[PDB]
């Protein structure tokens, strides 16, 4: 085991990965609950605008996409004669994706909501929804350009 | 001894089969208790329609069939004999982790929709597309962890 | 919810049986068709109720006893599930005593006053909003004597010790002021209990059902208190529940509304109320709400709500029943089918 | 809450730790993997076993109240469930069946080994297998019992109302045990490859 | 080898295994406390409705 | 977001360009504003159908957006020039920048030679590189803070506009030049500061290069310059302007109420006139923020969505490169342009209605809604 | 209906940077991890951008 | 002490004794409590079933035996020379044990509620009561097996 | 001192003998509390039931007993010199009648309180209220009994 | 393994790095999800304020952003060879920035909410409520500007 | 590092200077928001008065004046050789500037939000508010105080 490269070093890397997915379900799954409850609560009154409610859990579906995707590069980055460092920034991506994707899941949850809640009843605020759903969407996209950037950033100069 | 295989890395290789096939039977548990709650709710009001508001259930299963591949595949590649390596064991821990978690926050998810869908599916007949909508939006939560698991495991192997 | 079936499986089991009883659209049906009271009761017989009203000549019948007789048997369960739980289930069933115990507390005010009779005002006090204290609040000589025993040993205590202060009663008219402004009181009380101890989804079905019925108070405070102007809009402001889901937003101009167009314009501003009061009586409109969501809280299987929406269903169903022994026993056949019930 | 405030005393307590030790330098000094090594693998395969038949028992018997006092208060207004929905009791003890024989066939390998001579890689591997082995079929049984319990509760509120009810619902009892009976699966397969004390 | 002088190996076994003991036992403790007694039907009320 | 003032500068003039370029600046690939263009060509071209035919819940808001929509996507155009990346990838048609050496192993690390310097945009040479990140990032929080300080200039020097249109003069002299000099001595200077360090060829200059955005922070501790003069007495002579602004606060605090509670709503005034410029000056990083947002999610689509070259010369690889290039273009369109460009549009949106705006538009005035109606055939009820 | 703008954009796009392959260029072929082949992957995004050309052929059907 | 007989080894067999009949002892109090509720509750009205209703009280006393003779034969087995082998095996014995009982007084305790609560109503839910306390018990039982064969197991072949 | 017989061996001693008396203690306090407050929340109404209504108070006394009985025998055995293994037996033995005695408190407290609320009406109730507290007292008992047979094996053939 | 630069030092630089992204986009979230719920309330009843009352969602927002930045300006600091010294620095700017966000997040949503409500009915709270944000947003302004300074010295002539 | 100048004593120094802008980031975040609700409330019945009824958000903007003048300078006193004690000091301070803020702010939100609720109905009560807003504000200035002057020392004859 190298003194830079101690034995040890692929957990911190193996829990970034790990939390990256992990932390993004758990946001993407209140989420999409929240919103889903939403859904079937107030479109059972007037129905046809089912399909155009369905939007939130699509961005959830996104926010799981994201974590998808950082959670398969960092795999693409582990190895097991990793240095400590390269550990560290796996782990420290992982952690940013995976917590800004679970703010972005609650965000996804609570608005999701709310703007059925309002949309069933009064149609122009479906315009408003889908805005502040791409909001709570890009705090999860911020997430993940800190976590690619950064798992980028855990692979060069490494010895 | 070789190094990058101590005598502790079966535990964590362990903790990512226990994990996995934890978090998902809880996941699943949680999915089917509350898809059960909501289809014995509308039956008493609405039998009919049962069998048709079933399939929420038959998701929760779906997820017990993730959380058993992943756990029989970590089963599959631990042995004593093999010089198992540490950074296979918290390999496989991660592999676990990812599994298991994904499994309950999908469980999670599609219990509590499955729930809310399925009571409201009594008053109004078409909302069983949103419903079945939500069910693989939330299911792709789960078979995304599970994929994650996959490949995970597939490099900790090689 | 997996913890609820700890203490109260048994008490949910027992009222799931008693939901199974409700009456359904189609006996309605064959209950309409029957021409006399003693055929209703024949054809009644058949149903939940069975042999109840047994004990009753056919003469002697009428549509009031029948009322009472089918109150008390609900009223005889209603206590065997209070005092068949303990903990915060007890505390629960409590505050769904607490309503009617309130109406009956509102009603003893009345004969204190004025002090005509005693004995009779008692007894013709519905039997399910008693508490202890009852019969020595009862034999109260003055205003003051039940202020002082309703701040101690009974439910009253907080609510009167909140809105009144040293008994100024007689200036206010107790119907109007005394009786709403104290049920407001206990609403607010039951909200918060709800929002503390409650636990998921009976939480997210009561909160909404008792705001429900708050929205009911209100708007009934409203329209009934723009006849007369001597209900200044700051007292009709404090006697609105304040707390509900049209508040405040149609709650504020409620209080400033002065006649029915403030009012229609007020509540028509909600979603779920447009139309509400522009067409027939709000007896139908609101009665159908109410079943609404008791249906959905009965959908709900683990919730405590669930003591909450079988009785409200079967008091408005036997309302219902009532409706239907009046339209039978007073001819006027045109108006059988108002009965609200959905099962 | 006091306990809350509890919990965060220990995470401050142990993180400080941590970092003073990191700081002085002996960070290796909190040595996870010594730790793991140096205690007797018995320890961890006989806690295993035990918890395992011990959560087994746990979410058996949570499972078995609660159908059973659900099936109670709807056999007060017709007896008619109360044989016909046992089946539900009856699955939700197979799961304590299912803890017994994973509790037995884990007990097929306990042993003394030599001395401290074979405190090496089989029984270390056993000592882990047996433990999470355990660990893993208890938890999974506990949340499996869990599920079917509150099923069956379902389930018996259901048949109150029609008796095909039940028949329909009943599935969803057979999709919760099918949890449990993968539990039992997994346990069997990711311990028995290891071998006993020897 | 020893990993603290004062932290024997041993004495880590030992406050494992203890505290799961203590943290069954604290569950445990929890369900217990909770029982209520169903005060309704062991106090014969005044109202006519049930006399 | 307001209504003008009476007679005053009405802001949508100068927003009709800066509102699209402040998108594009956010938005930056050739691609993705080219479909987004061709999607406001759907509706500019056939705008004489849509106009008569019902918005709907498939356009809704667009229905007025034909326009906007062409002028954000050509301005993306632009910014897709001068950043040079069609869609995530880089386009090479222009003469090549960094030389690096012609010698190099199997896998060593190359470093680059400034052999020139790229005429049109970042120098395609800088992609796939380690340091790419980290220059681009410098490059466009400098880019971003200079468009953003020239924005605060134009939209300031209107309120000088509308005073001296309305011939108000104790307004200008107690709210414009004060200000003016004030934003001017901190963050004109920062911009300045900035300009000089990039026209000296710093190493060959010999004197030290300061940090990439360090000489103001450091500059806030004290007038004694740490280290590192950009110029002669530059580190020192900025003293002046530092004092300036400290003893024109008081002055902007006083000026106006020296003609009960005129006072106190100038004094807000001035507290919040600082805070915004500071904040604002601050807020003015979102363009660069979401044009690297942008970069890295082209880049990771375009890496694990696109382009696995799996079964290279094959039918099945022809099979699977078309499902993929399909999903590839599907996930581009709603999720990249929708999502991300409305969120870029929104993110400039508000830049315009505060940061521009409130430095001159106070006023609120009645709306013009004239006595007429064209038709009622919307059949209601 | 809307398959008509995916298959303009295969066949321009995927067109453009099928040539560039073929034309062996740094930023797209010969890296350390890509395909070194230009002109064979070349081959399979031709057919690929044809099978696209065949397709807004056939998506063409507007008229 | 030697290292397969240490010092602290006895600890486990104490701690395992003790457990044996604390666990089992708390389930069966939460039994005969919840037990006693509820036929107080229901004998008020019904004496005539009071006799018949104490079955939930006896299981709870046999889940006090459970408790009671595991205990004992495990403290047949200590010694302040017993190996660590037979220590982790009594205190195993103990865990299982005493968490099987406790869970089982739980279920007898909630299931003879609800029961004796039925029977109070209608006399045909006795049985239905009396078989889910057999089958709870067998549930018991099985606890009562694995401490058993672990305990039995024990003291052979030891250093 | 020798490492079988450490010199902080006598903590684990006085923890034991504290806690035997402890843990009773509190059993019997809670279990004698809520009797006392059914005794006062009926005998209002009943006031010639009072001396009759005592007796789960005697009991809870009599599980203070227990404590007592457990603590004085162990106090007598521990020493200075005393090897682990009596330490480890101590403390053992005291945990366990302290915690019976404990579940024993509850249940008497519970089904006292139950049992004197139900006797204010049911006076044929009373006999059954005692054999709910007989078989709720014999958890205590078996607690006592296992203390006595830890505590007597504490010092048997130790070095 | 140096004294001024031990191999765990990229660890905390790792830590702050991607504190300085979830702790802002949590506050982000928070604030965007109350400002969501408050625009969904006022517009099912005041449709056309929707797209003017946007902006606290938009000062939401800047939480994400100031998070994006500070953290990729930590990151271009991080080094398999730096000093305990830049790890430190880029842990406390990754904190402090981190935290000020949340607490910006709080007030951003707890004022935009309120705000909203006002402006749905009074006309000219906006603007009042537009510098209560303003002044909300200039909170997580200080909190990045303390990170600045800190990644400022973070590699300042460090040994 | 000297064992008089650690290698990890700037840990201390980055930790205080940051929780110093985060503690006076929450306690001005808390009061900003509160009392914004506040004035959300009153402004709907007395628009005009907003100008005049703002000063508490203004307050909270002082306070966190005080938190960046604190933090900026204790952050100017850092550095890589500096001595143990300089970063203990300067941990004292950042500590005391923040907490003292975050009392403060408190005190600001509450008197805040309460005096704008009256003086919605009175305005002589306008007079009191700013009165004891100041003698809240006092706080924060007497942690501003501290903080300076345990900075004065910080590096004073330090070695």
């Amino acid at each position: 085991m190298t003194e830079l490269c101690p034995v040890y070093a692929p957990f911190f890397g193996a829990i970034g990965c790990a939390s990256a997915i992990i932390f993004t379900s758990l946001g993407a799954a209140y989420g999409t609950a929240k919103s889903g409850v939403g859904i079937c609560a107030t479109c059972v009154l007037r129905p046809d605008l089912l399909f155009k409610n369905i939007v939130p859990v699509i961005m959830a579906g996104i926010i799981a996409i994201y974590g998808l995707v950082v959670s398969v590069l960092v795999c693409y980055s582990l190895g097991q004669k990793q240095a400590l460092y390269t550990g560290f920034i796996q782990l420290g991506a992982g952690l940013s994706v995976g917590l800004s994707g679970l703010a972005a899941g609650f965000a996804i949850g609570i608005v999701g909501d709310a703007g059925v809640r309002g949309s069933s009843q009064q149609p122009r605020l479906f315009v408003g929804m889908i805005l502040i759903l791409i909001f709570a969407e890009v705090l999860g996209l911020y997430g993940l350009i800190v976590a690619l950037l950064l798992n980028s950033r855990a692979t060069q100069d490494v010895v | 001894s070789n190094i990058y295989a101590p005598l502790y890395a079966p535990f964590f290789g362990f903790a990512g089969c226990a994990a996995a096939m934890v978090l998902s039977c809880l996941g699943a548990a949680i999915g089917t208790a509350k898809s059960g709650i909501g289809i014995a709710g509308i039956g008493t009001f609405k039998p009919e329609l049962i069998m048709k508001s079933l399939i929420p259930v038959v998701m929760s299963g779906i997820l017990a069939i993730y959380g058993l591949v992943v756990a029989v595949l970590i089963a599959g590649n631990l042995s004593p004999t093999e010089d198992y390596t540490l950074f296979n064991g918290f390999m496989h821990l991660s592999c676990g982790l990812c599994v298991g978690f994904a499994c309950l926050s999908s469980g999670y998810a599609i219990g509590m929709v499955g729930d809310v869908g399925v009571r409201k599916y009594m008053h109004q007949p078409r909302l069983f597309v949103g419903i079945v909508l939500i069910l693989i939006f939330s299911e792709v939560l789960g078979l995304y962890g599970m994929i994650v698991a996959l490949i995970l495991n597939t490099r900790g192997s090689e | 919810g997996v913890y609820f079936n700890i203490d109260n499986g048994f008490i949910e089991g027992v009222v799931r049986g008693y939901r199974n009883g409700l009456l359904s659209n189609n006996q309605y049906i064959n209950l309409t068709q029957c021409d006399t009271l003693e055929d209703l009761k024949l054809q009644l017989s058949s149903t939940d109720y069975g042999n109840f009203l047994s004990s009753v000549s056919s003469e002697s019948l009428t549509t009031s006893l029948i009322q009472e007789y089918a109150s008390s048997k609900l009223y005889h369960e209603f206590n065997y599930i209070r005092d068949q739980s303990s903990g915060s289930t007890r505390k629960f069933m409590d505050y769904i005593t607490y309503g009617y115990m309130i109406d009956n507390v509102a009603l003893m005010i009345t004969g204190t006053i004025h002090d005509r009779d005693k004995g009779e005002i008692l007894q013709r006090c519905h039997p399910l909003g008693w508490f202890d204290t009852l019969p020595t609040l009862s034999v109260a000589t003055d205003l003051e004597s039940l202020y002082e025993t309703v701040l101690v040993d009974t439910p009253l205590a907080p609510y009167f010790k909140n809105c009144f202060d040293t008994a100024e009663e007689l200036d206010d008219m107790n119907i109007e002021i005394i009786r709403n402004k104290l049920y407001k009181a206990y609403l607010e009380d039951f909200y918060n209990f709800v929002t503390e101890e409650i636990p998921e989804p009976a939480k997210e079905c009561m909160q909404t059902l008792l705001g429900f019925e708050a929205d009911r108070r209100s708007i009934n405070i409203a329209l009934n208190s723009l006849q007369s102007s001597d209900i200044d809009p700051d007292l009709k402001s404090d006697l609105l529940p304040n707390i509900g889901k049209l508040y405040p937003l149609a709650t504020f101009h409620l209080a400033q509304a002065q006649d029915f167009e403030g009012v229609r314009a007020a509540l028509a501003n909600v979603y779920e109320y447009r139309g509400f009061l522009e067409t027939g009586n709000l007896e139908d409109h609101f009665y159908q709400l109410e079943m609404e969501l008791c249906r959905d809280a009965f959908t709900q299987q683990f919730a405590i709500s669930t003591v909450w929406a079988w009785m409200k269903s079967k008091e408005q169903e036997v309302r219902n029943i009532t409706w239907i022994a009046e339209c039978i026993a007073q001819n006027q056949r045109e108006r059988i089918n108002n009965y609200i019930s959905v099962y | 809450s006091f306990s809350h405030f509890l919990y965060y005393l220990v995470l401050i307590v142990v993180i400080v730790y941590g970092l003073y030790k990191l700081f002085t330098g002996h960070g290796s000094d909190i040595n996870f993997g010594k730790f793991l090594l140096r205690t007797s693998p018995y320890m961890w395969a006989n806690l295993g076993i035990a918890l395992c038949v011990g959560l087994s028992v746990v979410g058996a018997a949570w499972g078995i109240f609660i159908t059973g006092s659900s099936m109670i208060g709807a056999g007060v207004r017709a007896p008619r469930i109360t044989t016909k929905n046992l089946i539900s009791i009856i699955f939700c003890e197979v799961v304590a069946i299912y803890g017994l024989i994973i509790a037995i066939v884990f007990s097929s390998k306990l042993t003394v080994a030599t001395a401290e001579n074979m405190y090496s890689k089989s029984n270390l591997y056993t000592g882990y297998s047996l433990f999470w082995a355990g660990i893993t079929v208890g938890a999974s049984n506990l949340i499996c019992g869990i599920a079917v319990g509150i099923t069956g509760a379902t389930a018996a509120i259901s048949d109150a109302a029609d008796s095909a009810l039940f028949v329909k619902i009943l599935v969803i009892e057979i999709f919760g045990s099918i949890l449990g009976l993968l539990g039992l699966i997994v346990g069997l397969l990711m311990a028995g490859k290891a071998s006993e004390f020897q | 080898d020893i990993l603290s002088s004062i932290w024997t190996e041993g004495l880590l076994m030992c406050l494992i295994v203890s505290a799961l003991l203590l943290f069954i036992l604290i569950v445990a403790l929890s369900w217990i406390s909770n029982l209520d007694i169903t005060y309704g039907a062991l106090e014969k009320s005044t109202n006519p409705i049930k006399k | 977001y307001g209504i003008a003032q009476y007679r005053e500068i009405n802001a949508g003039l100068p927003t009709i360009v800066t509102f699209p370029f402040m998108f594009a600046i956010m938005f930056g690939d050739m691609g993705h504003g080219f479909l987004m263009t061709l999607a406001a060509l759907s509706l500019v071209l056939n705008e004489k159908k849509i106009n008569k035919m019902k918005r709907g819940e498939i356009f809704d808001m667009a229905f007025t957006g034909r326009y906007i929509i062409l002028l954000m996507g050509v301005f993306s155009m632009y910014t897709g020039f001068l950043y040079n990346d069609i869609f995530s990838k880089t386009m090479t048609i222009f003469k090549s920048g960094w030389k690096w050496p012609d010698h190099w192993k199997k896998g060593e690390s190359i470093t680059a030679t400034s052999v020139g310097t790229y005429p049109i945009g970042l120098d395609w040479a800088w992609h796939g590189t380690e340091n790419a990140l980290l220059f681009s990032n410098s490059y466009k929080m400098k880019l971003s803070i200079l468009m953003g300080f020239i924005h605060m200039t134009y939209s300031y020097f209107f309120s000088l506009a509308n005073h001296l249109y309305f011939n108000s003069m104790i307004d200008i002299i107690g709210n414009f030049i004060p200000g003016l000099l004030f934003m001017q001595g901190i963050f004109g200077y920062l911009s300045v500061c900035i300009v000089y360090k990039w026209a000296v060829d710093w190493v060959k200059d010999g004197k030290p290069a300061p940090g990439l955005l360090n000489m103001l922070i450091n500059m806030f501790l004290s007038p004694g310059t740490i280290d590192d003069e950009l110029y002669p007495h530059q580190a020192k002579v900025q003293v002046f302007l530092l004092l300036m602004a400290l003893v024109c606060i008081p002055w902007l605090l006083l000026v106006k109420p020296l003609h009960g509670d005129i006072m106190i709503h100038q004094v807000i005034h001035t507290i919040e006139f600082c805070l915004n410029c500071v904040s604002h000056t601050a807020s003015y990083l979102r363009l660069w923020a979401l044009s690297l947002a942008h970069a890295q999610l082209s880049s990771v689509l375009w890496t694990m969505t696109i382009q696995i070259a799996f079964g290279f010369r094959g039918f099945v690889g022809v099979f699977m490169t078309v499902a993929l290039f399909a999903m590839w273009f599907a996930l581009t369109c709603a999720v990249l342009v929708l999502m991300e460009g409305t969120s870029a549009m929104l993110h400039s949106l508000r830049l315009h209605w505060v940061e521009s705006m409130s430095k001159f538009f106070v006023g609120e005035g009645l709306p013009y809604e004239p006595f007429a109606f064209e038709y009622k055939d919307m059949e209601v009820a | 209906w809307c398959c008509t703008v995916l298959s303009a954009f295969g066949v321009v796009i995927l067109s453009v940077i099928a040539h560039l392959f073929n034309t062996n260029h740094e930023s797209f072929v010969g890296s350390i991890n890509d395909p070194e082949d230009g002109p064979a992957v070349a081959h399979t995004v031709y057919l690929a951008a044809l099978v696209y050309l065949v397709f807004f052929v056939f998506c063409g059907f507007q008229v």
